[PDB]
């Protein structure tokens, strides 16, 4: 043999499949912290597509390192990734889409507060677990050489804005209409004598039901998780074409 | 409303239970039909689905007696009416109580 | 005459170093991002949507639009460059039209008249005037038709406020600030018309 | 063929060149101590050619390691 | 509203045994019939999977003693009826206590 | 056995992945996430630094994983010295050592997750290559490591909610919470001895 | 059957393979990181 | 199986490396010094023998320590 098939194979054989890889986690919701070095990331990178190498299908041979062909590969390997990783970040904002209404409808960080607890739930129901199982499974059924991202893929993915309204306020309607009614009844019963009115005295009253709105909406909250998520995998699953 | 994801989809197989059932109410043979149905989720996740299953349950005539066609044909229909769940995961009782199906 | 593998090679890095402002100066980038920056902003949260996902969203919108055209570039110059059909000085200029088409297509004359005149050169046909004075008519163009969108997005949501200050001014209770009430009217009629669903339709169809 | 098998041929292909260069440098060594210690069956031609062919082939050991380190070092010196 | 997802699967399981028990009633030997459900873990390791498991109670006709073919009947019915439970899991006893089937 | 010349060149090599080996396979990973997050929680931005970061793991990492240095040595180093044992038999005597840490040190989940993604048949969880131990302990030890401290982010972030609410109390909406809850988030770390608490409790979560 | 000329060669190429792959990589990265870090 | 038992036995680990080294240079310039005096009874090989082990001996250690201060910059340095 020449010794250049088999060592620019191999390199062919790695790198792609872990650019993908990679790519997600960059933008993935644990992984993409701020908390985590790159060093630290980088290693759970090379460390995980060593590890599921078995299961990666070797790349075509047709398509060289360095060539125009293969450049394009690289670039259309990171767009996968980043499209497993927009979704993970998209619910997760979601949630602080639902933190913030409910904080700007309590008269007044809770999205943080949300944000944090979300995160709870992503780590704790093994979400990237499925993710990295998502990624590997688009190795099999997503193949490195033939096969990109289509303009549908980038419409469904441009659309899941009304998908964060729509969840969030699914989320919150029980909640707002608490919140505007009390409000309301508030404002009618202390209407009777204009001198008292509310401003900062209804600044105090909105927010002490805000809170605790707020400490009914984590009571039923992981529940409208378990519904988002089944939503936000079938997505991924279409983009990988599973 | 209030109702979430689960228990909307237990809503629906069990109401088509009902009318599997009442498809078997017209049958001569059969007076009374009860179906159980087993399904699982896809759950790309695990590698080892335990498969979906169906039990009927039904209260025939006064007499008569089916030997092999008239099972047969009843697994088959009920089988094609559920997706999935291929027709020899099936077990069909009586009020005897006379094994007609295993699964 | 056609440029060495070595030469080739560094103008294809020049390109990817400027790639992020081929994306924000020359493709749909900017008029989207002004566009759904007025929608956050027209909505009473500020940051609530938060940078991250706009850009996000943003990008895959230009991704889904520009598709035409990239596909465009991909067969009229990859195609003959990656089977050595063409020398990569062509290729590159077979590459560059798509995008000055697309250009033209999302400016006005007005625009293209200002600049022409303000670089004091010659010429007579749009088709053919140099991309480096193509690029500032097209995104001022860009930047007035997504004023104008966004211009039309702020109006039903203003008139929802409107509508609520109104109507608590007239039951007599002068002491309720509009916005804590209007907020879940105006995002509940976001969400049962299905808002972002139409404003793609009339965002991503506004170039074609 | 899955990506495995390229990475155990690559593997293969590794241990196949450290073991020529490790039969190279033994065999050279025996050659060297045999003519050391006065055995008249062995020429300083042969012994000569051993060591030749021994030093080359470090030599080449060294160089291949040196690159496979310094990709290393390039590759974790990059954005993620 | 408000309840927790282990206590929706309790009220499912809870649902499926009143309906098989009452597919049992129907049975001519069997008069009341109870029903009890054991719940899978699906682990991959050998040492910690588990699988699912029933426990059936039937209060039987006042004479009459339950055959071979009947206890396998039961225990097939049981088994197609909830995912998983494979019959080698199935314990079955009567009013006298005597042993018809091992879990 | 490889020669003198070439098992020379094996360790000489291998010398310069000592800072891979910290990263993926000792106990530097859980801390740093850890110090990491901590900072994030206090309004201090790059307070503690990197380097002083950096430096309490690597002493943590130290004494928390002295154990499995005291394996290797006995086990690998001091045969391989005596001529008792030869190369290739020292390396795997100390991967074994390292390699129950690391199994040990994981969760089930994560590994049942990557012995399906890496497509081979193992029956019980100790006979696991290290090829998919490595992956698999840093996936778990994130995990850990968010779970810790976030759980420590809630006392700082409960300061701040109730500060913020007592600002917007008295219509005092356009001060910011962030810069008057930063003295009392400051405080609260110091009145319960934050960094021996964690620490203490950090090297204690190891087995 | 082969040669240290042709080990050289596939050592240089393998060397300039990896790193085109890897400067372009990083290139697309920071282009990537450059659009996620900008004032909406 | 303590912090100070194995600080300590790296420690003596690393200080016996350190001693072998001293010995070989201290025997080393003990070869040479009496040669280069005039005794009668040291070769010229012994001398040679003695000073080329100390300069392979003073050569691992250089790049010993160039191996762990640039793994411990690597770990200072990492963007945390």
């Amino acid at each position: 043999e020449y010794p250049t098939s088999v060592v620019l194979d191999w390199i062919a054989n790695y790198f792609w499949p872990y650019v993908r890889i990679s790519s997600m986690l960059m933008v993935m919701t644990v992984t993409g912290a701020r908390f985590v070095s790159p060093r630290i990331r980088l290693y759970l990178g090379l460390a995980i597509t060593f590890a599921v190498m078995p299961a990666i299908p070797a790349v075509p041979q047709d398509i060289e390192l360095l060539s125009f062909r293969g450049f394009m590969t690289i670039a259309e390997q990171m767009i996968i990734g980043i499209a497993m990783g927009m979704v993970t970040q998209f619910m997760i904002q979601t949630f602080v889409l639902l933190g913030q209404i409910l904080g700007m409808q309590s008269s007044l960080l809770l999205g943080q507060l949300f944000m944090f607890l979300t995160t709870m739930f992503f780590l704790a129901t093994d979400g990237h677990l499925k993710m990295l199982q998502l990624v590997v499974f688009s190795f099999k059924t997503l193949p490195i050489g033939s096969g990109s991202l289509n303009a549908v893929d980038f419409r469904e993915m441009a659309g899941w804005l009304g998908i964060m309204f729509q969840t969030a306020l699914s989320m919150s309607l029980s909640g707002i209409i608490a919140l505007l009614t009390i409000n309301l009844s508030f404002g009618v019963m202390t209407r009777a004598a204009p001198q008292l009115n509310i401003f900062s005295l209804g600044f105090a009253f909105a927010l002490m039901v805000g809170l605790l709105l707020c400490w009914y909406i984590l009571a039923g909250l992981y529940s409208h998780y378990e519904m988002f998520w089944t939503v936000g995998e079938a997505q991924i699953c279409r983009l990988i074409r599973l | 409303f209030g109702v979430s994801q689960r228990l909307e989809q237990e809503r629906l197989k069990l109401s088509r239970e009902r009318q599997l059932a009442q498809a078997i109410e017209e049958m001569k043979q059969v007076r009374k039909a009860r179906v159980l149905l087993a399904l699982p989720k896809h759950s790309v996740f695990v590698r080892h689905n335990q498969e979906a299953s169906a039990s009927v349950f039904l209260t025939l005539s006064t007499g008569t007696n089916l030997k092999q066609q008239e099972v047969d044909s009843i697994v088959d229909m009920v089988a094609s009416a559920v997706p999935g769940m291929k027709t020899s995961r099936i077990t069909v009782t009586d009020q005897h109580g006379r094994l007609l199906s295993s699964g | 005459e056609d440029y060495s593998v070595t030469l080739q090679i560094l103008a294809l890095m020049t390109m990817l170093g400027f790639l992020p402002a081929m994306v924000i100066l020359m493709t749909s980038f900017t008029r989207i991002v002004v566009v759904m920056s007025i929608l956050r902003q027209a909505m009473g949260l500020q940051q609530t949507p938060s940078n991250q996902v706009i850009i996000g969203i943003a990008l895959f919108l230009t991704f889904f639009v520009m598709s035409p055209v990239l596909n465009e570039i991909n067969d009229k110059a990859v195609q003959p460059y990656l089977n050595e059909q063409v020398t990569a000085r062509e290729a590159f200029d077979a590459a560059q039209a798509p995008m000055k088409a697309f250009m033209l297509k999302q400016t006005r004359i007005k625009d293209l008249e200002t600049f022409v005149t303000m670089s004091g050169e010659q010429v007579d046909n749009p088709e053919d005037v140099s991309m480096a004075v193509l690029i500032p008519a097209f995104i001022t163009s860009e930047l007035k038709t997504a004023f104008q969108i966004g211009f039309m997005l702020f109006l039903p949501f203003l008139i929802i406020d409107l509508v609520v200050a109104s109507v608590l001014m007239a039951m007599g209770m002068m002491m309720l600030s509009p916005m804590i009430v209007s907020l879940p009217f105006k995002l509940m009629l976001f969400v049962l018309v299905d808002g972002w669903n139409l404003i793609l339709s009339t965002l991503a169809g506004s170039f074609a | 063929a899955s990506g495995a098998k390229v990475g155990a041929d690559f593997n293969d292909l590794l241990t196949k060149a450290i073991n020529n260069v490790n039969t190279l440098q033994k065999a050279s060594g025996d050659l060297q101590t045999r003519f050391d210690r006065g055995d008249a069956d062995v020429s300083l031609s042969d012994v000569m050619i051993a060591r030749n062919k021994s030093s080359v082939a470090f030599d080449a050991t060294v160089q291949i390691r040196n690159k496979l380190v310094e990709a290393y070092k390039d590759l974790m010196n990059m954005p993620v």
